[PDB]
């Protein structure tokens, strides 16, 4: 019955989640925070 | 003083920065008061002449 809308839902929320992250800055802040922690765990290790 | 090479990890002994690296040619541009660059974690990446 419904193979297009349900690729219509599939594809409309994956279009969402793409305006999340060009969008919503700590969307992948899981990562970016852990990206963080390791930069300012290097940056401290380098301000130590 | 001494000469510039280019390619060549060498030491650098300027009027208050030391180190040692490879001096290459780059696109930056600096003020006219200023001596030296850094990078965000504090660490020079391009100087002038």
């Amino acid at each position: 019955e419904n193979q297009k809308l349900i690729a219509n839902q599939f594809n409309s929320a994956i279009g969402k989640i793409q305006d999340s992250l060009s969008s919503t800055a700590s969307a992948l802040g899981k990562l970016q925070n852990v990206v963080n922690q390791n930069a300012q765990a290097l940056n401290t290790l380098v301000k130590q | 003083s001494t000469n510039l090479v280019k390619n060549k990890c060498v030491n650098f002994n300027f009027n208050g920065l030391t180190g040692t690296g490879v001096l290459t040619e780059s696109n930056k541009k600096f003020l006219p008061f200023q001596q030296f660059g850094r990078d965000i974690a504090d660490t020079t990446d391009a100087v002038r002449d």
